[PDB]
């Protein structure tokens, strides 16, 4: 339900250091 | 083939359990 | 994890590490996927080539942690097993095939800001992601060269395509895995190592911005080796065992 949303990163929008380049990798 | 160390660790208290 | 880097707190929530009571070692890393579901490597708890065998009473289940030694008061929760279930067609003989198993814990655990549970991949979402050249992230407390280190590590790897992985090994690989890692020309290194069995590779949907658990960390020969990737079990191939066991209790 409420999984894979991270407390203190996607529920607060804020991001983690790395994990943009996680999503510009899916082209 | 597939994936301890043993760097030892701090005591697990038993109000843990 | 070789090359990766201190993961940031909070960062992996349903990162779960598989402690044994006596001696007190880290045995694997393993996921949370509900309040009373653990995901790891079959072999982390059933390995005959190296005389291991567990049961629910040799094991403890640690959650919410980040410093590998350490006991996190007011953080990390323990939990034990209620009962393990290994994939009845697991092939510890000769290529660790359909390397997984679920874990029920005695007690649901109360999520936090540091203990959450990670989404099981969709056809959809399986489809969508599983791609060669879309990178997963891989976390654990296992060995940072071919020591250990102090707190939680990440790398984040490239899934490659099937005939290069087929060609880097003599193992007969099988749909049930995947590999990661860079190329030797791609500048870039890292690798899961020992230690890290069990723990989850898992990449985060840019359609819902959820994180979903695509593999479980199972083998490789050697770590980071040139030409050489890290295998990993194909949850999405086995996810109608995973349901039936979970249903079924």
């Amino acid at each position: 339900a409420d999984c894979g949303l991270r407390p203190l990163f996607e529920k607060k929008s804020l991001e983690d250091k790395t994990e943009r380049e996680l999503l510009e990798s899916y082209i | 083939x597939p994936x301890g160390g043993g760097g030892d660790y701090e005591p697990i208290p038993e109000e843990a359990a | 994890i070789v090359e990766g880097s201190d993961a940031e707190i909070g960062m992996s929530p349903w990162q779960v590490m598989l402690f044994r009571k006596s001696p007190q070692e880290l045995l694997c890393g393993a996921s949370l996927i509900s309040d009373r579901w653990v995901l790891t490597a079959a072999h982390c708890l059933l390995y005959p080539p190296w005389d291991k065998n567990f049961t629910e009473n040799d094991l403890l289940v640690r959650i919410g942690k980040h410093s590998r030694t350490r006991y996190e008061r007011n953080i990390e929760k323990i939990s034990m097993l209620e009962k393990i279930y290994i994939h009845p067609r697991y092939n510890w003989r000769e290529n660790l095939d359909r390397d997984i198993a679920l874990m029920k814990l005695k007690k649901p655990v109360a999520f936090s800001d540091y203990i959450h549970p990670v989404c099981l991949p969709d056809r959809e979402t399986a489809a969508s992601l599983l791609q060669a050249g879309y990178k997963g992230r891989v976390t654990g407390w296992g060995n940072l060269k071919e020591g250990q280190p102090s707190v939680l590590q990440v790398v984040n790897l490239p899934i490659v395509e099937r005939p290069v992985c087929k060609d880097s090994t003599r193992i007969r690989i099988t749909d049930n895995m995947f590999c990661a890692g860079y190329k030797p020309d791609e500048g870039k290194r890292g690798d899961a190592c020992e230690g890290d069995s069990g723990g989850p590779f898992v990449m985060k949907s840019p359609f819902n911005n959820r994180w979903y658990q695509m593999g479980i960390v199972s083998w490789g020969e050697g770590c980071d080796r040139d030409g050489k990737y890290g295998f990993y079990t194909h949850v999405f191939r086995l996810k109608k065992w995973i349901q039936k066991v979970i249903d079924q209790f």
